[PDB]
RNA sequence: UGGAGAGUUUGAUCCUGGCUCAGGGUGAACGCUGGCGGCGUGCCUAAGACAUGCAAGUCGUGCGGGCCGCGGGGUUUUACUCCGUGGUCAGCGGCGGACGGGUGAGUAACGCGUGGGUGACCUACCCGGAAGAGGGGGACAACCCGGGGAAACUCGGGCUAAUCCCCCAUGUGGACCCGCCCCUUGGGGUGUGUCCAAAGGGCUUUGCCCGCUUCCGGAUGGGCCCGCGUCCCAUCAGCUAGUUGGUGGGGUAAUGGCCCACCAAGGCGACGACGGGUAGCCGGUCUGAGAGGAUGGCCGGCCACAGGGGCACUGAGACACGGGCCCCACUCCUACGGGAGGCAGCAGUUAGGAAUCUUCCGCAAUGGGCGCAAGCCUGACGGAGCGACGCCGCUUGGAGGAAGAAGCCCUUCGGGGUGUAAACUCCUGAACCCGGGACGAAACCCCCGACGAGGGGACUGACGGUACCGGGGUAAUAGCGCCGGCCAACUCCGUGCCAGCAGCCGCGGUAAUACGGAGGGCGCGAGCGUUACCCGGAUUCACUGGGCGUAAAGGGCGUGUAGGCGGCCUGGGGCGUCCCAUGUGAAAGACCACGGCUCAACCGUGGGGGAGCGUGGGAUACGCUCAGGCUAGACG
């Protein structure tokens, strides 16, 4: 006895699963990189931070991880990584971090 | 978007319109941005249509969209005349 | 223009924060008498530069915390403990009227 | 309402001979020419000294019943006059005289003000060419109050304008008897009206 | 361009003092009465419960299909299959469902008003500007098959398209870390490193149109923050554990103790914290000479809410009225396992109540959503209906008509009154009867031009055969209150402290201008009264504008805290105070003028305003502050 705007609801569900996935990846990758930044493995740390930043921006392309909140996540990630490598040194791969 | 439309201000069976710049999302008799003219459809007085041409040109330059009736009334006032 | 007030530092017991008491004179809305009201503002002292009794200027600022929305612009005049003593006596009188 | 009913009983009660029938208030039949005492069983009895409210109320009632205007329109006209700038009484009299029915009476088209009201209400009177059937219509200085071309053949208008030959009109009015029309030249001054009413008494009556 | 008082304490007086009345107002209701029209207005109570219909969709110019039908093909026929086309149905996809509409619950609060801040922010569609769109891949519905359930619906397998999703490339540019410069909170620029772009469709078809992507700006809308203002009770005096602050994080578009860890012990309060009660707030509105008091309905602005409570998802935007989840109460279905529903959308039902409307017409107008467009949707809206609920206009006749019919009421029995009132005479013509008959409606669109400017053409009226115009044409609703004083209007009879009246004073117990009836009169009039409520008078909470010896009122006395107040002179500051300039003060309303409906109510146009607050500049007499001085106050 109701109208077909239920379609909208359906779509939202799909989009929900589309968003939760991407974020769930990003966070995960972030953690991983930070671990390698604590243990001093700078090459793999930066190599994974590159992919994390890429996923952040790609999620920002759509409505999942939209405007500059994505820049906020990138900022915090790169800051934490560079800070943790400074406790060890030798930024081997020279990836996302500027010279 | 911001639009240029008409607002009804007369009494019953006595329509009097204000050519007005307002947000489309607001009610047609609600708080508008600026009154840029007035229009009397029944032609009760010799001056039953007045438009501030420069202000209309400004609002069109910044991105206002007139209604078909509003655009017709503006065109009658030479808002678009480039002769 | 961001509001600029002038008051007395009556509490330096917090960290990076000072309690600036600000007075104001105005005619009564009905009885016309020039009456004097006051208000305490939590101002930001990021260097612990200002101490008790200092008469300082205060500027409207981006919120630092809940109830902390002002910064200390400059020092009007150095420590004059007379107004501080007045405020402390006004507070001490409250313990005398309980029951 | 219009108070419709006996009229010369007001000629009697007000103590001043009113002209509500037009004629027969000039003829020795007004009942004021022969019975000047107020109406009722207790009319011929010794009158007691009236109160101030009595005097002001009687004066206001005299001025109101002269024109036959209801209390609503009368009070509204008085408030309108008091809102305007100038002396309240003279402006009030000019407003009352500006009514279309009273102008028809003053222009000799009708013998009485109520006859003028019926002449207006039935569309026998035009203003600037356009037919107007409103007694409360306000005549502005310069308006030409004429008679309907379809009504100029009626017997009553023939009689009234046949008697208006040679009769003078108010200083603020002009009359063309052949064309059966007239003009409202200006608002009448207090000196122009010979009404037996003290306007200050009415102003004080509404001041309460 | 503005200000009235009166009655009432006494045998009489003056004062104090309360009570009452005359005024204006209403989203009113009730009684009696009730003719017409226009414009307004109409659940104030149960934010109680709701049958039923409608109220939010739209795009085939994003994509592939199912069903029904037709036409044309590959074939000799059949089978099978291809193309075109019509109707219909949903699906995938995009935009809209966050607007519009309703309501006053809850909220004493940055909720609102007002003035500012954002170097701490976002903004779909729209406008301007710069640049770009190369290649590849994938999935889920529809659909096909099977299962479970009474139903709602649900589960599994398989096929597939796209403006669906993903990868690589191009880096105009942007994002981030770090460094430098400028600027000064997170503003702007620059370098290296790293990371990020895209979608196609339609034709009048190789040229345009609707789009898409990245960026900068505009515009609009909004988020957050701050100064000041915003009811009653102190028979509420102490309140606070995320409490106050810090550091580091999480979170958001963004600050924040918003949230979380650890550390410090703070934060608030008689300048009224905390608690209780009440209440959306404002533009305004009512009243008032003003100051002020009261109020927040219609309309407009902001807020909050969508049976009660909580919560996230999706999205530029929601903690989402007609979206989703859970708990509670309720109603309905039920195979008792489980489900469905949420009028404070329009109308309507029922309950409560003194009381508040039609289950109407229309997409024509204005506005909104989608679409290239045609067009579709719109209980927004435009109209009509009902209700003297309000405001305004109008009618129930006009003129002549006796020293005066009758009836009725008084009466000195002479007469007086109802009263020119009536009957009557002449006249106009409310209603109605015909005929004509609208403005509101020219755009979108089409054609010319160049899908521009400009010109031309065509369609479309709910109201409604209504308004209005012409002709014809009948004398054709009046009621309600009052008549002792305040307060305008008096007699007769009945009644006998009875029956009753009464806003206040008061009236009636034999001859009542006060009761009841009659005659007469007074006041208003399609109204008149009553009740309730607000302001008024009321200078009766007295800022303007009161008082305390005896009328209500000086604390039993002191000491003294906070607070309030401060002799004379000079100078500095310019906080109060004052002045100039400027911004702000939406519209409607109010005021003034002109104009449009035959007037008015109603409405349009223009004009004038204005406190307050922000900013810049100026003045220094007074109040303030600082520095110094004096001795008349004070103390020694
Ligand atoms: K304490
Ligand atoms: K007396
Ligand atoms: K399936
Ligand atoms: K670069
Ligand atoms: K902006
Ligand atoms: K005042
Ligand atoms: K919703
Ligand atoms: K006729
Ligand atoms: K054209
Ligand atoms: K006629
Ligand atoms: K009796
Ligand atoms: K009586
Ligand atoms: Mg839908
Ligand atoms: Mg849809
Ligand atoms: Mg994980
Ligand atoms: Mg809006
Ligand atoms: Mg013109
Ligand atoms: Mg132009
Ligand atoms: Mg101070
Ligand atoms: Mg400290
Ligand atoms: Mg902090
Ligand atoms: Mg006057
Ligand atoms: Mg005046
Ligand atoms: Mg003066
Ligand atoms: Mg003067
Ligand atoms: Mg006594
Ligand atoms: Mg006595
Ligand atoms: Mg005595
Ligand atoms: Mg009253
Ligand atoms: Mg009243
Ligand atoms: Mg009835
Ligand atoms: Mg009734
Ligand atoms: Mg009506
Ligand atoms: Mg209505
Ligand atoms: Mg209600
Ligand atoms: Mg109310
Ligand atoms: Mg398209
Ligand atoms: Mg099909
Ligand atoms: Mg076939
Ligand atoms: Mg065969
Ligand atoms: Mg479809
Ligand atoms: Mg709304
Ligand atoms: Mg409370
Ligand atoms: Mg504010
Ligand atoms: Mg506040
Ligand atoms: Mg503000
Ligand atoms: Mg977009
Ligand atoms: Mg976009
Ligand atoms: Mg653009
Ligand atoms: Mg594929
Ligand atoms: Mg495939
Ligand atoms: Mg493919
Ligand atoms: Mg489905
Ligand atoms: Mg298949
Ligand atoms: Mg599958
Ligand atoms: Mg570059
Ligand atoms: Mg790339
Ligand atoms: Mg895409
Ligand atoms: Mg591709
Ligand atoms: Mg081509
Ligand atoms: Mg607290
Ligand atoms: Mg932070
Ligand atoms: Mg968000
Ligand atoms: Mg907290
Ligand atoms: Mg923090
Ligand atoms: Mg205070
Ligand atoms: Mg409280
Ligand atoms: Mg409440
Ligand atoms: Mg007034
Ligand atoms: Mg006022
Ligand atoms: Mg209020
Ligand atoms: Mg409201
Ligand atoms: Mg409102
Ligand atoms: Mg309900
Ligand atoms: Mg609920
Ligand atoms: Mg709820
Ligand atoms: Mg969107
Ligand atoms: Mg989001
Ligand atoms: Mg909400
Ligand atoms: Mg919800
Ligand atoms: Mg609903
Ligand atoms: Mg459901
Ligand atoms: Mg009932
Ligand atoms: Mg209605
Ligand atoms: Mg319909
Ligand atoms: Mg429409
Ligand atoms: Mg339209
Ligand atoms: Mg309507
Ligand atoms: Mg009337
Ligand atoms: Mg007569
Ligand atoms: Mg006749
Ligand atoms: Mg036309
Ligand atoms: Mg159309
Ligand atoms: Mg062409
Ligand atoms: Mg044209
Ligand atoms: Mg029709
Ligand atoms: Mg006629
Ligand atoms: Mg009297
Ligand atoms: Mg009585
Ligand atoms: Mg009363
Ligand atoms: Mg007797
Ligand atoms: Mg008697
Ligand atoms: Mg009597
Ligand atoms: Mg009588
Ligand atoms: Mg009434
Ligand atoms: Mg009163
Ligand atoms: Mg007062
Ligand atoms: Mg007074
Ligand atoms: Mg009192
Ligand atoms: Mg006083
Ligand atoms: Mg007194
Ligand atoms: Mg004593
Ligand atoms: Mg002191
Ligand atoms: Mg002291
Ligand atoms: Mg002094
Ligand atoms: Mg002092
Ligand atoms: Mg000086
Ligand atoms: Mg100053
Ligand atoms: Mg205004
Ligand atoms: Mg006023
Ligand atoms: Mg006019
Ligand atoms: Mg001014
Ligand atoms: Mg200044
Ligand atoms: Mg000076
Ligand atoms: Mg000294
Ligand atoms: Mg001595
Ligand atoms: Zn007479």
């Amino acid at each position: 006895r109701n109208l077909s705007a239920l379609k909208r609801h359906r779509q939202s569900l799909k989009r929900r699963l589309r968003n939760k996935a991407k974020k769930s990846a990003i966070k995960t990758l972030s953690k991983k990189a930070i671990q390698l930044a604590q243990e001093g493995k700078a090459e793999e740390a930066l190599k994974i931070m590159r992919k994390a930043e890429s996923l952040i921006d790609k999620a920002a392309k759509g409505s999942t991880l939209h405007k500059n909140a994505a820049a906020r996540r990138k900022s915090r990630l790169m800051r934490k990584v560079r800070q943790l490598l400074e406790a060890a040194g030798a930024p081997l791969i020279g990836g996302g971090l500027s010279a | 978007m911001v639009k240029i439309r008409l607002a009804r201000f007369g009494s019953k069976h006595n329509p009097h319109y204000r050519i007005v710049v307002t947000d489309a999302r607001r009610k047609r008799d609600g708080k508008y941005i600026e009154k840029i003219g007035y229009y009397d459809p029944r032609k009760t007085t010799p001056d039953w249509l007045k438009v501030d041409v420069e202000r209309a040109r400004y609002w069109l330059s910044v991105g206002a969209q007139p209604t078909d009736t509003a655009r017709r009334l503006l065109r009658q006032a030479g808002v678009f005349r480039q002769e | 223009p961001k509001k600029v007030l002038t008051g007395v530092v009556v509490s330096d017991k917090m960290q990076k924060t000072v309690t600036v008491l600000v007075e104001r004179q105005f005619p009564h809305p009905l009885y016309g008498k020039v009456i004097k009201r006051s208000k305490k503002y939590l101002a930001h002292d990021p260097e612990e530069k200002y101490k008790l009794g200092d008469v300082v200027e205060i500027i409207e600022s981006r919120p630092i915390s809940k109830r902390k929305r002002f910064r200390v612009l400059r020092l009007v005049e150095s420590g004059r403990m007379d107004l501080v003593e007045k405020y402390l006596i006004r507070r001490q009188n409250y313990e005398s009227l309980s029951k | 309402g219009r108070y419709i009913g006996p009229v010369c009983r007001l000629c009697r009660r007000e103590g001043v001979k009113l002209y509500l029938k037009g004629e027969r208030c000039y003829s020795p039949k007004c009942a004021m020419e022969r019975r000047p005492y107020p109406p009722g069983q207790h009319g011929q009895k010794r009158a007691r000294r009236p109160s101030d409210y009595a005097v002001r109320l009687r004066e206001k009632q005299k001025l109101r019943r002269i024109y036959g205007i209801s209390e609503r329109q009368f009070r509204n006209l008085f408030e309108e006059a008091s809102k305007k700038k100038g002396v309240t009484g003279s402006v009030f009299l000019g407003l009352l005289e500006s009514r279309l029915d009273n102008v028809v009476y003053r222009l000799g088209f009708a013998v009485s003000r109520r006859q003028a009201r019926q002449l207006v209400r039935h569309g026998h009177i035009t203003v600037n060419g356009r037919r107007v059937d409103l007694p409360s219509y306000r005549v502005r200085p310069g308006d030409e109050i004429a008679v309907a071309e379809k009504s100029r053949n009626l017997e009553l208008i023939r009689q009234n304008l046949e008697a208006m030959k040679g009769r003078k009109v108010g200083p603020w009015l002009s009359l063309d008897v052949e064309g059966m029309k007239g003009k409202f030249l200006r608002l009448p001054d207090r000196e122009d009206l010979a009404l037996p009413v003290n306007e200050q008494l009415v102003i004080e009556f509404y001041s309460r």
